[PDB]
Parts: structure tokens; C-alpha cells; sequence
């Protein structure tokens, strides 16, 4: 037990709650992201990139 | 185009141009205002928006139950792969329009150079465009600022255009 | 003709990335692919069109190419991926299909480096014909460069002899022999001679004693 | 006599490989990871009320097993059940024992 | 799956041309255009040629143009490859595979797939030089304990090492090709069995070299 | 273009033309039609596609059942927020292609215009083009009509268009 | 384009044209390519992805049980339809993409050849250009293979192309 703040608790510590999805556990506790059997997906915030 | 330049740090979107007095890059900027708005917007979207959920049946066993196990296990194995493939249907769906967005505010602005200078300059075929006439940095500033006016030069570029 | 890098390295659950440069002929006007080369066996085919993996193949291997740069991304890296790794792309130019140099990765063996040192005499039937063949082994360690002083009663040569095993398919660590061998006339009652190790997985160098037999 | 003018947009030396529908890897400039991996490896006080439940299950609470008297009358949001908790009384087992504990949790 | 079986292998004196062949079932070979590629012993992964499924169309690589030909039979299920002019660069293992490649080399009945058809096969190798094909000479030597077999003498590189009839697959160790001065080539083959192995149990090695009809086994210990 | 037209009303998209002989408006009807048909298709595979389902489980509770009541809650709430999403999702890409398919049709009807007269117009810009000949209302009836040839036109353009 | 060519069986897109010389086609090969790429990256992404599920639950029933038969068949009627849904979605969704790409495809080759001979030729309108000048077999072969230089036919063109 930490002295914190974090709204989404699981049986593997507290986890922020701003990604929409998680991995850590399916076990959730309070406004928690849904859990996927995903390891990493990643949203592009910028243009095909192609250097010079 | 045939790449991307990377010395442009103001902006995403820009001009180069090779003129007689000199070489210069200046990057447009609503169209990046509109690009950084979309992918904004997707993201507040996105990020934050996590509902709440409090009392949930059992996912982990340490006896042998039966039947009852079979089903919450089931239960809970089915929503993991749903939602797994909703995820990774969602993610993939935003990227493809983050991509199209991005190609469409580029070709919108390439489209919309092109139309200003309506016969005064050609389509080089490469992301540039090849102008008919004398265009000093001013005129190139009238051209990005959006106060180009084509009778001006007109005849001129005509002239050097076909003869 | 294809700028693959000669090495590369990691650890266990790493993912290293392999890298490929071509020309706007080749790559940036063609899909790539990437085969993967295991000792003594032909490559297997690893990635084509430059992200897509055949059936029989994981998915810890991922694939990209941007103009004219294509990438092999290794995620799961383990023991048994320890091999040679090839890229290739179909050039229009040339008319023909280009490979690349070729890279070949190792991974984290901890520098124990534990080799099973060992002289071996050249036997009777060898010698039958004044053929006199003297070996010694370094087997199973990690860390690849070494010098092996050959003391002819202290005397050395000016001459290559060797043979360098890759990495083991399961605890990743080479192994090395280094055979000499001469005439009776040379070793006609064989006084004293012995084989030093200068590899940098220890302190200092260390040998054996091969007296006369 | 005449000028040019190119049009272009920028790039980075370095960008991220993400998935779309085209393309299962296509790289960009930039990408944000929606997958939550990492666990700080505690539990965190607030705001929602944690008992700890030391060495007692929800259980022992209830009936007052001696150890577990600190418990009496106390209110949670969260019980967090320890793998190391047992029982130091007189022995007993419960008919619908997960129906009762699901019910006094909530 | 699919079961090819590849001749032609073998030594061709310098100047002389080579003849190889790679017959292949277990598929449809009249959709798929095949390759040729090349490996010279050591390191290195030289491309050769390319034919479609028809005959059409058949490229070659730079370093061997006009001195080369590829050919294909589709009634036999059969892929050919014929090069004069040989030198030393050329000695190597010729693959002849199907490699991922331009649509039109594949039929239009496999243009779109998802499993994307692929095969290599085995090195066919090749040498150039003074075809001196002689047999070999195996010593074994013998003193935790390490034993091993040393095999010299042979040209005709595929040599083959096995241990009392093929039994013993822990700690072996093969060792690469040594080429000198001579023509000769030399290699050993050794295990490290702890030092409580000597009267437990005794072993025998063997050496299969197949391009000089030798088959010599010999035990090992110490003097 | 930089807004829209609010008398038409017997019609989607439009032309609007000033020639000599008066100002007029008269709206094209196949891109209406067409723009019509897709969301008419749209609404009929929406709408009216309801499926039964007779006898389910209990939703509702009224006594403190324990460990299937969690079950049977914990079912139902999970498909409801997967349904939910699915409809969001749902409403948001066919919004998205209805969109699309509007603007689609706008800017093939301007470039079936467009490159119907060759080299006799120009293009402005704005969503207008500027003709360079006298074309009476029959002239531009042609146009839309999709019978005009340009061969008549042609010379006389060029001229007003280049001297 | 009014219809498509049959007798095209080494390619999917190509050319055809009709000089002083003869008639001929020749079809298009990196496009057709690019073409085939995607939908085997598509294929490659559906068939052969199949993950195990080894004990699940009991499906049918050969007794009147009450309360948890209810239960489990509400949650394996839920599962299913809530997959009939995603699949019938991804399948259109999939499909929408494979016509957007070979569309896109076929015109981003049109723009190609359109930018290739800048001023040469005309915009018909039917998927075919107007060229303006004598073009033998081999300045078609240089259309194609890419390497048409505008500026040698282009005074011949313009000339008549305008007078
Ligand atoms: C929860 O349970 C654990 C384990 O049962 C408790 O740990 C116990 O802590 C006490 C300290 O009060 C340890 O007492 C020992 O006493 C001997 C003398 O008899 C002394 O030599 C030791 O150094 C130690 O002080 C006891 O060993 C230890 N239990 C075990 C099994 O090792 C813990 O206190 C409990 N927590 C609560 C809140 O009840
Ligand atoms: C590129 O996007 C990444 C997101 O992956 C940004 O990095 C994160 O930025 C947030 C916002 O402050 C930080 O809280 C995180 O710690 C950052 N994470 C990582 C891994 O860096 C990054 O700032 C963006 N870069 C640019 C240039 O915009």
C-alpha cells in the first residue's frame, strides 16, 4: 500500500488511467482502462515520414 | 514529392523555391493549424475518457469449481478477445485516417498554389512548379500570403511560355 | 551491392533491428525481402513485400521500408536466432535481383568464457610417413577474439592454421582448434612444445604441457 | 527569366513504425502508445478507501477472529486480500463461501 | 511438402562448363518462375539468374552475362543452369529457388496469395581446380576429457562426420573447411565426455567422404 | 467554393452562370440522383433490420442472490458496452461516408464540367469558371446537357484567351 | 473510362493507342504491382490467423436445467452474434478498401502519364489523350518506360495545338 493518487487499481499496483486500453492485469478496480491481450499499440500523431 | 525536408522546424507543410536572387524555404501555417487540430481532436477523443467499473465477478481460481469456473472463465476469456479486436481495429482505423488527413491538407494546399497562378507557371510533375517569369521574393510572399495577382504577370509568363 | 551492416548484437528479448540501404532503382521502386541463412543449411525465407511473413514463420519478426531505407526488426530474440540475415530487392535497372552484403548477429553470453583446453598428439600412424599433426582445442566460450601462442619449446611461426566454430545453437558460446604440423626431420624425437591462449576472457595467458610420448 | 518553386512537407531522421490498414508497418513522425504496460508496482490510497486486511480474509473479519479485531465496524471501498492471511481460530468452512464474501464486499 | 532432388554437383577444371539440374514435385511448376543464386564457401549470397513460368522472359546477372543459360522443362518438372568460362571466383553452392520476386514471372493463377509460395534447396556445389580428387587420412587422438578424429587429405569438399553409427549428438563439434597452400583439405572432429568415460563406454568415429567412394572408420582412445 | 446555394430546392448540386443575356440557376439532376440512391441504400440496410430474441436471462434483481447475480450482471453489462461501442463506432464511419460520397459527387460534376470544355475556359478558382466566348442560355443548356462541342467554341476562346 | 479491356491477360492496367503506325497495347506493370502487393498483405493479415480455444463451455442441451442453461446459452448467442457483426463489418470494410486502392491506383497512373507530357497532349476526357504530334512506337515505349522528354515534340504540339 503506497500513499498516492490513482484512480485504477489492479493486484499489480496502481496504473494511470489516461491510456484507453491496458495490459498489467484483467483484474480492475475503479475507472480503469479495458484490459487487451495486446503488448503495445501505438497511434500516430504526425505524417508518413520519409527523410532526406 | 521524392522525400520529405527535414530543415523545416516551424511548421510541417512548406515552400522552397530557387530564384535569381537567391534559394529560400518558408513553411505555410494553416495548413498545419489544420492537420494539428484534427489529430487533437482524436486524441482528446481518446486519451482520458475511461469509465468507471467497480464490482466485477471472480477471473483468477485456486479450486477446481466445475462448471460454474467454466463459465465466468468464458465469460471473461470472450470479452478479452472482443474488445482485443475492437482495439486493434480502432487503432489501425485512426492511424489510416491520420495518414489520409495528412496527404489530403498537402495535395489541398499543392491544389491550391496550382490554381492561384492559373497559366502564368507549369506542373513540373514533382511536387514543383515551374514559373514563367521574373518573381522576386515579394512576389513569392504574394504567392503564399495568398495576394497573388495573376493579370500582372500574365502576358509576360504566356510570352516565355511559347515563344 | 546492398549496405547491410557486417554485425550485430543483443541480448536475449532484445529486438535488435537489421539495417538495408539501396538506390532509388532498386528499393524505392520495388518491394524488399529478407531470408535468413542457419550454419549449413539453406536461407529460409523469412519477410517479403517488406512486412509480410510466410505461414510457417513467427511474428517476433517485423519489417519496414521507407524510400530507399528497409528494416528487419527482431522482437522475441533468443538462443536460436543466432544465424546470417540476408536482404534483397528486385532492381529494374539491372533487370535482375539484387541481394545485400549480409550481417550476422550474436547475442548476450555471459563472458564466463569456460573453454575445455586440449592437446592432442599426433599418433603413430600418422607419423608413418614423417606427418606429424599436433592440435589444440578451446571449446565452448563466449566472447569470439583470442591469439594462440604456439611455444615450440618457446618458438613461434609465421603461418595460418585454424578453425572457428560459430555460436552454439543453445548456450551461444564458439569453440576453436588450431592444428600445426611438419615434418620428422622437424619433430624427429618431439622435446617439448605447448599452446598458450591469449583470450580476453580471463586474466592472463595460460598453457598446457605436451612433453615428449 | 523564370523561377521555381517546390512544394514539400517536413520529415524527422528518427520516426515511430506504426500499423494501419495498408500497410501492417509504415513509419512516421511521431506516435503515442494507447497500451498501458507499466505497473508502478503499488497500491495507491486515494481516493478510493483501502483496508489492508493484513493477515485476515474478509472472512475472519467478519466472524472476529482475535487477530482480526482491528477490522470491527470498519468500512472500505477496497479489501485487498493477501496470499500470506490465514486463520488462527477454531476451524470451519462456509457453504457458498464466494457468495457470502461477494456479497459483504460489495 | 515439396521434394526436389538436384544434380550436377562435382569439380570442373578451370575454363570447362558446369551442367546443373534441380527436379522438383509436390507442386504446380508450370506457375512458378524459379531462380538460381550462388554462395561462395566462406561468406556471401550472389544472385545468378531468373526464369519465368513459361519461358518468356530470362534474365541473368551482370558478373556472368553472355557466358551463362538458364532453361526449364515443364513436362519433366525440371530447372537447368549451364555456365561456361569457370574460374576460381565461381566455385560455390548453387541454390535453385523460388524466390519472392515481379508478378509477371509467376503465372496469373498465383499472382494473389497468402501464403506467398517459397522453397531453396539444398547447395549443389561446385569447384574449380586441378581435379586431383584423392582419398582422405583419418588419425584419431586422445589424451573432464575431450577426444576427437582429425581427417586430412581430400580435395572433394563434402565430407561427412559421424560417431559409432550416428549416436552420439551432444558436444560435437565439426569443424569449418581449412584450406592452405596445397590443395588439400583438412578437418577435425572432436567431443568433450567428462574424465569418468574411459572404461564406462569407448567410441568409434567415422568419415563418409561420397565424391571419392570412401567410408573409413576408426576408434578412439589414448596411447 | 466558399458557401452554398439556398434557393435551389429542386435539386443538390448546381450551376449557377452570368452571361449578357441575364443571370440564371438551374440545378444537375444524375449527381442527385446518385447522391440520392446511396442513402436511400444506407437507410434500407439500417432501418427495418431488427432480429428477434424471445426468452433471455434476468436483468433486473430484488433479492441479494451473491455469486450468479454478479455472473449474470457482469454478462449483461459487458455486452452492452460492447453493442454501445459498436453503434458509435457504426453511426460515426457511415456519417463519415456519407460525407465523403457528397463531396465526391460535387467534385466529379466540376470535373466532368471541366473537361468538357478543353482549353475554351479557365479555372478560377472558386468553384467558377470563366468562359471566353459569348455563350447564350443554349450554349450553356449544352453544356449541361452535355452536348456541347467544343470544337465551335475553341478559336475564338483562344484568342480572347491569349490576345 | 467507359468500360474495360479484355484482351489485357499480363497486367491489370494498361495503354492503348492508335498512331500512324498501327494500333497496339501494352500494359502497365510497377501499378499493377503496387496492386497486387496490397490485397496479399490483405490476404496474408486474414487466412491462416486462427488462435486455439481447447475447454469452453457446453453449447447444447439434452436436459431442461432452469436458471444456468438460460446463462450460458444468453452468453453464447450474445458471443455470436456480437462476432457476425464485427465480421460482417470487417469483410464490407475490407472490401471498400481493395476498390479504393485498384481506384486510386488506375488514376494515380492517368496523373502520371497526364504529368509526363505537360503541354504536348489534351485531356479528351474518356480515359484517353489527344496527342498533338507525330509519336511512333518507340515515343510511346518512352511514354511508358518514363523517360519522354517533353521538350523535344513540344514547339510541334503547341503549333498544332493552336494553329
Ligand atoms: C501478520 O503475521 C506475521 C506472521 O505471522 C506477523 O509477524 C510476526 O511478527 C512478530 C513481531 O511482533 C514476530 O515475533 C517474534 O518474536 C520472537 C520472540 O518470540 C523474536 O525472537 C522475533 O525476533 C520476533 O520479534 C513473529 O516472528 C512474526 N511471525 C512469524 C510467523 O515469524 C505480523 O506481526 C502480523 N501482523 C499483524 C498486524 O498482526
Ligand atoms: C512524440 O510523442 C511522444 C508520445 O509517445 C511524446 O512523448 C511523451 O510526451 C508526454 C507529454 O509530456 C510525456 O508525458 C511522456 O513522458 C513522453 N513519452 C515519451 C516516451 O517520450 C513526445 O513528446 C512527442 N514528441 C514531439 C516532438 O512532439
Amino acid at each position: 500500500i503506497g500513499k498516492c493518487n490513482s484512480e485504477c487499481i489492479t493486484p499489480n499496483g496502481s496504473i494511470p488511467n489516461d491510456k484507453p486500453f491496458q495490459n498489467v492485469n484483467r483484474i480492475t478496480y475503479g475507472a480503469c482502462p479495458r484490459y487487451v491481450k495486446q503488448s503495445t499499440l501505438k497511434l500516430a500523431t504526425g505524417m508518413r515520414n520519409v527523410p532526406e | 514529392i521524392e522525400n520529405g525536408w527535414e530543415g523545416m522546424v516551424d511548421g510541417w507543410y512548406g515552400f522552397r523555391h530557387q530564384n535569381s536572387e537567391g534559394r529560400g524555404q518558408a513553411a505555410d501555417l494553416k495548413s498545419t493549424q489544420a492537420a494539428i487540430d484534427q489529430i487533437n481532436g482524436k486524441l482528446n477523443r481518446l486519451i482520458g475518457k475511461t469509465n468507471e467499473k467497480f464490482h466485477q465477478i471472480e477471473k483468477e481460481f485456486s479450486e477446481v469449481e466445475g462448471r460454474i469456473q467454466d463459465l465466468e472463465k468464458y465469460v471473461e476469456d470472450t470479452k478479452i478477445d472482443l474488445w482485443s479486436y475492437n482495439a486493434e481495429l480502432l487503432v489501425a482505423l485512426e492511424n489510416q485516417h491520420t495518414i489520409d488527413l495528412t496527404d489530403s491538407e498537402m495535395n489541398k494546399l499543392f491544389e491550391k498554389t496550382k490554381k492561384q497562378l492559373r497559366e502564368n507557371a507549369e506542373d513540373m510533375g514533382n511536387g514543383c512548379f515551374k514559373i514563367y517569369h521574373k518573381c522576386d521574393n515579394a512576389c513569392i510572399g504574394s504567392i503564399r500570403n495568398g495576394t497573388y495577382d495573376h493579370d500582372v504577370y500574365r502576358d509576360e509568363a504566356l510570352n516565355n511560355r511559347f515563344q | 551491392m546492398l549496405t547491410q551492416p557486417p554485425s550485430a548484437s543483443g541480448t536475449p528479448g532484445q529486438r535488435v533491428t537489421i539495417s538495408c540501404s539501396g538506390s532509388s532503382s532498386n528499393i524505392g521502386g520495388n518491394t524488399v525481402h529478407w531470408f535468413q541463412q542457419l550454419p549449413g543449411t539453406a536461407p529460409k525465407l523469412l519477410i517479403y513485400t517488406n512486412s509480410l511473413r510466410p505461414s510457417g514463420v513467427p511474428d517476433r519478426f517485423s519489417g519496414s521500408k521507407s524510400g530507399t531505407s528497409a528494416s528487419l526488426a527482431i522482437s522475441g530474440l533468443q538462443s536460436e536466432d543466432e544465424a546470417d540475415y540476408y536482404c534483397a530487392a528486385w532492381d529494374d535497372s539491372l533487370n535482375g535481383q539484387v541481394f545485400g552484403g549480409g550481417t550476422k548477429l550474436t547475442v548476450l553470453g555471459q563472458p564466463k568464457a569456460a573453454p575445455s583446453v586440449t592437446l592432442f598428439p599426433p599418433s603413430s600412424e600418422e607419423l608413418q610417413a614423417n606427418k606429424a599433426t599436433l592440435v589444440c582445442l578451446i571449446s565452448d566460450f563466449y566472447p569470439g577474439a583470442v591469439t594462440v601462442a604456439w611455444k615450440a619449446d618457446s618458438s613461434p611461426v609465421k603461418a595460418g592454421v585454424e578453425t572457428t566454430t560459430p555460436s552454439k545453437q543453445s548456450n551461444n558460446k564458439y569453440a576453436a582448434s588450431s592444428y600445426l604440423s611438419l615434418t620428422p626431420e622437424q619433430w624427429k624425437s618431439h622435446r617439448s612444445y605447448s599452446c598458450q591462449v591469449t583470450h580476453e576472457g580471463s586474466t592472463v595467458e595460460k598453457t598446457v604441457a605436451p612433453t615428449e610420448c | 527569366p523564370g523561377a521555381t518553386l517546390c512544394l514539400g512537407h517536413h520529415a524527422v531522421p528518427n520516426g515511430t513504425i506504426v500499423k494501419t490498414i495498408t500497410n501492417d508497418q509504415i513509419e512516421v513522425t511521431n506516435a503515442t502508445e494507447l497500451v498501458q504496460n507499466s505497473s508502478i508496482g503499488e497500491i495507491c490510497d486515494s481516493p478510493h478507501q483501502i483496508l489492508d486486511g493484513e493477515n485476515c480474509t474478509l472472512i475472519d473479519a467478519l466472524l472476529g477472529d482475535p487477530q482480526c479485531d482491528g477490522f470491527q465496524n470498519k468500512k472500505w471501498d477496497l479489501f485487498v486480500e493477501r496470499s500470506k492471511a490465514y486463520s488462527n481460530c477454531y476451524p470451519y468452512d462456509v457453504p457458498d463461501y464466494a457468495s457470502l464474501r461477494s456479497l459483504v464486499a460489495s | 511438402q515439396v521434394q526436389l532432388l538436384e544434380s550436377g554437383g562435382g569439380v570442373v577444371q578451370p575454363g570447362r562448363s558446369l551442367r546443373l539440374s534441380c527436379a522438383a514435385s509436390g507442386f504446380t511448376f508450370s506457375n512458378y518462375g524459379m531462380h538460381w543464386v550462388r554462395q561462395a564457401p566462406g561468406k556471401g549470397l550472389e544472385w545468378v539468374a531468373i526464369i519465368s513460368f513459361d519461358g518468356s522472359k530470362k534474365y541473368y546477372a551482370n558478373s556472368v552475362k553472355g557466358r551463362s543459360t538458364i532453361s526449364r522443362d515443364n513436362s519433366k518438372n525440371t530447372l537447368s543452369l549451364q555456365m561456361n568460362s569457370l574460374g576460381p571466383e565461381d566455385t560455390a553452392l548453387y541454390y535453385c529457388a523460388k524466390l519472392p520476386s515481379p508478378y509477371y514471372f509467376d503465372s496469373r493463377f498465383v499472382w494473389v496469395a497468402a501464403s506467398a509460395f517459397h522453397f531453396w534447396g539444398q547447395g549443389i556445389l561446385v569447384t574449380v581446380s586441378s581435379a586431383s580428387t584423392k582419398g582422405p587420412s583419418v588419425f584419431p587422438l586422445a589424451p573432464t576429457a575431450a577426444l576427437g578424429c582429425l581427417v586430412k587429405d581430400y580435395f572433394p569438399e563434402p565430407v561427412t562426420v559421424s560417431w559409432n553409427s550416428g549416436a552420439l549428438t551432444s558436444g560435437v563439434h565439426t569443424f569449418p573447411a581449412v584450406l592452405q597452400s596445397s590443395g588439400l583439405y583438412s578437418l577435425s572432429s572432436v567431443v568433450t565426455v567428462p574424465s569418468s568415460s574411459l572404461g564406462t563406454q569407448t567410441y568409434i568415429c567415422n568419415v563418409n567422404h561420397k565424391p571419392s567412394n570412401t567410408k573409413v572408420d576408426k576408434r578412439v582412445e589414448p596411447k
